[PDB]
């Protein structure tokens, strides 16, 4: 690449996104006050975020380390290109899940009891992981696209013109719209519940903006390029695609920076831990 | 007129008592135990953990057979555990959910509890039907109850926040005797092994020794600074240890009527919640407000170990009759059984 | 005004007891602790053969 | 004030269908498991079925399963036993027994009156050494029985029970777990045993003490009953 | 294990199933602590919203179940039992406006309107009630109107410096009770002028509880 600095940065990213998620997963089980309804979603978020860092990122690193040629045959390409489209989709839908909870607990605090809450929560933790599997094992256990490259070993997710639009729409655009709408509603509610000093007004907007920007800037260029490239039959340089791939993988680093670090109980537990 | 000379006579009497107390003090107990082999190191691990209380836990009491247990929480529930298998035997609902004390009868047939309603309730565990029911409600106190102890199957002694203690008769429900002399709320009780005398610690930073049969005060001990929260009797029956909010525990002797030693540190600034001894009287376990429990050498004042396993402050503490285990309760709603 | 009389009477009653030296009592506690030392499961750890709380 | 009422019975042809009913009052019926015990003429007792609180556990006898069922009604405090595929060997009078299980409980304390049922025409074994033993008034005698399997468990608690049936009267519990005396029984009776041999000792025998004794085991299901011993003057 | 321990396990399972079932029934309730001083009007407040030791009251308005604990008959040390009530949704405080002209009975050099301020200062700034809101009620306003024409407010505070009217005195009195709160970043105080009014007394409590619940839900996201 462009010097060993990039490789060192990628290795540091791998180590950080593995260690932080391991620490969070250990903390949730270690602390016995972390057994409430809104904490199961964070555990699913952490496990989905660590399953990609542990065994999907080093494979891509060695794949792109020297030449676009896969090390093994069809025994690994199918397996590596599987969790890549399953352990990433299950993270986007986990962010959408935490958002819909906060909305129904501020917009409808009456019907959202201590039961309805737990029920809808666990139902969502299932549908999320179910849909992930469906898409990942669709161009394989039904026959579609390539996912077989050739002797050139060009391991790549299917480039079928229909599979691209189907997967992108079912994975990103719907969660993006849902998250934007619910956070707009939440921000308006928080604005209204203040007026009827200024930090309470200038911190809520900052928090919501940080959430939306972190979620959007790390995924919006990749997905839009994928949908545009195959369909519009347009070719892009192999460097921009790689950079977008690292941005998508690096979103997992920022993902626990928000939902866990800025909390009170989680920060106190982290400080208690060595 | 006569008030001034009465005050002077009282002051000179107090001075005479203190002079006799100082004159009868030969030497400290620390010098005697200078050449005593220390205990060393004490290690204890959590053997059992009991769950089911969805609220703070305020009191507990061990059964006389060293197997059964009773716990009371501000969720309005009274649970009887089986410590060996962590099973549940009974679950009694209370009329009022503000409960701060509980007790277990020596015979094993009755259980008592009280709280902010100024009423002590007595339950029958061996009815003909397969359920428990209230057998007698005792009323007459003008303040919240603090402690409760069973003399036998037909007698009971309680202490409340109206600066009085009383001895009841369960069959008739009438106060047989009343005890007066405290100028502050009474917070603890401790029955002697002979079941002939008892001690009580109050908020006026003092303790007194009562006579159950004559109903009069015999001795009073001072030396604490802020307030007394717990009290316990030595297994021999001639000494007792107290615990306060000044973060200090002290040992008093009845026969010499003085204070023997104090148990203080420098990293401890929170008050003591409960105090209990060991079967031989060599250790002294005291719960603290900083979620920890300490073990002190009773004859040398050295911390032998630490029992740190709780999330919130420790509220209750007890030792089995045979001395094989120690149980701890806390505000995190978990009971843990430790062993050595 | 009877409170002062009651207090002084109680003080007079409490000053007529008999007291002993501290060293005697300290010896009596040390002797009791030494005598009952062998039967203290917490002080001397016991083998897990006869420990009822066998996890 | 425990009272037991039963309904149903009478002569019927083989293969008939009916239901045995039980009524309970004076105690919490929802916290007690129930048992069915039958006794054929000139025969000992025989455990039939068992249902626990909450209807979470049901058991049937080896010769009973398939042609019988059990149920309970918490709001009405009623117990049922449906009759189907009857045979000529089922002529017996059915009893109802209550039992509660926790640390220190005494099961089989109260027995019902029962109703007569008749129609128109391995495992631990309890053995009693002597069928009938003469009794001398004012003296002390003992009754002994043994088992093929030891009734001593790891926890230290043994499961042996003693029941006394007066002539023409419902049986009552005397001693449970071979060393504990049931409430309401005089201190004359005393139980003993060691591992596999159990002897029941009576300080003195009176006019009321005459009856038939039975031995029981509760280590595992089914529950086997030893043959009764006829006390003759 | 041995045909007599499985029954114990199932009995314990029934016991803790019943415990869990009963636990969530008492979690969908609002707990309020009623405080005050003397005859400030707690009885009138209970009469306006109604259905020895601790006295309890239950009432429902709009499918919200309310529990109110009155602890005015203890006379013991407040320090030793005030930590039992930590975790209540809100605290209701009752003050009598027509108390500036009156003093205590056993003590003459003590205004009856200063003891109430001292009690409010002690209750509001406590290590246990840092995140608990307070609802303030000023009870006797008609008698205050009757007595304000002839008597001046300068007797209590000789710094009023205003015309002896209703608005300029009531606003000053309300302000005097609101700067005693030194935790403005975490606590909110709701005030209501009422006197033998109608359902207005209950509607105000309902609105305050709804606001408190909404803000508590918002604070869990780090968003408020
Ligand atoms: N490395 C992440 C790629 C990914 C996650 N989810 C997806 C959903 C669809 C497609 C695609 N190639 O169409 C790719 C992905």
């Amino acid at each position: 690449v462009f010097g060993v600095l990039i490789l060192t940065l990628l290795g540091f990213l791998v180590a950080a996104t593995f260690a932080w998620n391991l620490l969070v997963l250990a903390t949730i089980l270690r602390v016995r006050t972390f057994h409430r309804v809104p904490h199961n979603l964070v555990a699913s978020m952490a496990v989905s975020d660590v399953l990609v860092a542990a065994l999907v990122m080093p494979l891509s690193l060695v794949h792109e380390l020297s030449g676009r040629r896969w090390q093994l045959g069809r025994r690994l390409c199918q397996l590596w290109i599987a969790c890549d489209v399953l352990c990433c989709t299950a993270s986007i839908w986990n962010v959408t899940a935490i958002a819909l909870d906060r909305y129904w607990s501020i917009t409808r605090h009456m019907e959202y009891t201590l039961r309805t809450r737990k029920c809808v929560s666990n139902v969502m933790i299932a549908l999320t992981w179910a849909l992930s599997a469906v898409i990942s094992l669709a161009p394989l256990l039904f026959g579609w696209g390539e996912t077989y490259s050739e002797g050139s070993e060009e391991c790549q997710v299917s480039r079928e013109p229909s599979y691209a639009v189907f997967s992108t729409v079912g994975a990103f655009y719907l969660p993006l719209c849902v998250v934007l709408f619910v956070y707009w509603k939440i921000y308006k509610a928080a604005k209204f519940r203040v007026g009827s000093r200024e930090q309470k007004e200038q911190r809520a907007a900052l928090m919501v903006g940080i959430l939306i920007g972190v979620f959007v800037l790390c995924w919006i260029p990749f997905f839009l390029t994928e949908l545009i490239s195959p369909l519009c039959s347009c070719d892009i340089p192999a460097i921009w695609k790689s950079i977008f791939l690292w941005l998508g993988y690096s979103n997992s680093f920022f993902n626990p920076l928000i939902y866990t670090a800025f909390n009170k109980n989680y920060n106190s537990a982290f400080k208690n831990f060595f | 007129s006569e008030l001034d000379q009465l005050r002077q006579e009282a002051e000179q009497l107090k001075n005479q008592i203190r002079d006799a107390r100082k004159a009868c003090a030969d030497a400290t107990l620390s010098q005697i135990t200078n050449n005593i082999d220390p205990v060393g190191r004490i290690q204890m691990r959590t053997r059992r953990t009991l769950r089911g209380h969805l609220a703070k836990i305020y009191a507990m009491h061990w059964g006389t057979d060293s197997r059964l247990l009773v716990s009371a929480s501000q969720d309005g529930k009274l649970i009887i555990w089986d410590s060996y298998t962590t099973n549940k035997v009974h679950a009694i609902p209370l009329r009022s959910s503000w409960v701060m004390t509980c007790a277990y009868a020596p015979s094993g047939n009755y259980v008592a509890c009280g709280g902010l309603d100024n009423i002590c309730s007595i339950y029958n565990l061996k009815t003909r039907e397969g359920n428990v029911r209230v057998s007698r409600e005792l009323a007459g106190h003008t303040g919240y109850l603090s402690c409760c102890r069973f003399l036998d199957d037909n007698q009971i002694v309680t202490s409340s926040g109206d600066t009085t203690c009383a001895l009841w008769d369960i069959e008739t429900g009438q106060q047989t005797t009343t005890f007066t002399g405290h100028t502050g709320d009474v917070m603890s009780l401790s029955l002697a092994p002979d079941t002939r005398l008892f001690v009580s610690g109050a908020c006026d930073a003092s303790a007194k020794l009562w006579d159950v049969r004559e109903g009069m005060c015999r001795q009073t001990f001072t030396g604490h600074e802020s307030d007394i929260n717990a009290i316990c009797f030595f297994p021999n029956g001639n000494a007792f240890a107290t615990g306060s909010d000044d973060a200090t525990c002290r040992l008093f002797d009845l026969r010499a009527d003085q204070e023997l030693m104090t148990y203080s540190h420098d990293n401890i600034i929170c008050g003591i919640t409960s105090v209990s001894f060991s079967k031989s009287g060599r250790l002294l376990l005291a719960g603290y407000d900083d979620f920890n429990c300490n073990v002190w050498d009773a004859l040398k004042a050295d911390r032998a170990g630490v029992l740190a396993g709780h999330d919130n402050r420790v509220s209750c503490l007890g030792v089995t009759d045979d001395g094989m285990a120690v149980a701890t309760g806390s505000w995190d709603s978990f009971l843990k059984i430790w062993n050595g | 005004i009877a409170q002062a009389r009651k207090l002084v009477e109680q003080l007079k009653m409490e000053a007529n007891i008999d007291r002993i030296k501290v060293s005697k009592a300290a010896a009596d506690l040390m002797a009791y602790c030494e005598a009952h030392a062998k039967e203290d499961p917490l002080l001397t750890p016991v083998p897990a053969s006869e420990n009822p709380f066998r996890e | 004030d425990v009272q037991l009422v039963e309904s149903g019975g009478g002569l019927v042809q083989p293969g008939g269908s009916r239901k045995l009913s039980c009524s309970a009052s004076g105690f919490a019926f929802s916290s007690f498991g129930m048992h069915w015990v039958r006794q054929a003429p000139e025969k000992g007792l025989e455990w039939v079925a068992y249902i626990s609180s909450g209807s979470g556990t049901i058991y049937y006898a080896d010769t009973v399963k398939g042609r019988f069922t059990i149920s309970r009604d918490d709001p009405k405090n009623t117990l049922f036993l449906q009759m189907t595929s009857l045979r000529s060997e089922d002529t017996a009078m059915y009893y109802c027994v209550r039992s509660i299980y926790y640390y220190g409980s005494s099961p089989f304390d109260f027995w019902g009156q029962g109703t007569t049922l008749t129609v128109s025409s391995s495992d631990i074994v309890m053995t009693q050494a002597t069928s009938s033993v003469p009794v001398t008034p004012g003296e002390s005698v003992s009754i002994s029985c043994r088992s093929s399997k030891s009734l001593l468990h790891s926890n230290g608690n043994t499961y042996l029970y003693w029941f006394l049936q007066r002539p023409g009267q419902s049986p009552q519990l005397l001693i449970y777990r071979m060393s504990n005396l049931a409430s309401g029984v005089p201190d004359r009776f005393s139980g003993s045993g060691s591992g596999t041999a159990f002897t029941l000792t009576i300080s003195r025998l009176e006019a009321e003490d005459v009856g038939v004794y039975y031995c029981m085991q509760h280590l595992e299901y089914p529950l086997t009953f030893g043959a009764g011993t006829k006390l003759e003057l | 294990l041995s045909a007599e321990d499985k029954a114990a396990v199932e009995r314990s399972k029934m016991i803790d199933r019943n415990l869990r079932e009963d636990g969530e029934k008492a979690a969908r309730e609002v707990k309020l602590l009623l405080l005050g001083a003397g005859e400030s009007g707690k009885n009138t407040i209970v009469k306006q919203m109604k259905i020895t030791g601790i006295v309890e009251t239950h009432f429902t308005f709009k499918d919200l179940h309310f529990k109110m604990f009155d602890v005015g008959a203890q006379r013991s040390e407040r320090k030793k039992w005030i930590h039992c009530f930590e975790g209540v949704t809100a605290i209701i405080f009752c003050v009598a406006l027509s108390d500036y002209d009156l003093v205590l009975a056993e003590d003459e050099e003590m205004n009856r309107m200063h003891a109430s301020m001292k009690l409010f200062d002690s209750i509001c700034n406590n290590k246990w009630f840092t995140d608990t809101s307070i609802i303030l009620f000023l009870n006797k306003k008609d008698l205050f109107e009757e007595k304000i024409k002839k008597s001046p407010l300068t007797i209590c505070y000789p710094e009023y410096a205003g015309s002896n009217t209703y608005e300029e005195a009531a606003a000053y009195i309300q302000c005097q009770f609101e700067d005693l709160n030194k935790r403005k970043d975490t606590k909110e105080i709701y005030t209501h002028f009422t006197c033998s009014t109608d359902t207005k007394n209950v509607q105000f409590v309902f609105d305050a509880v709804t606001d408190v619940i909404i803000k508590n839900n918002l604070k869990d996201c780090g968003l408020f």
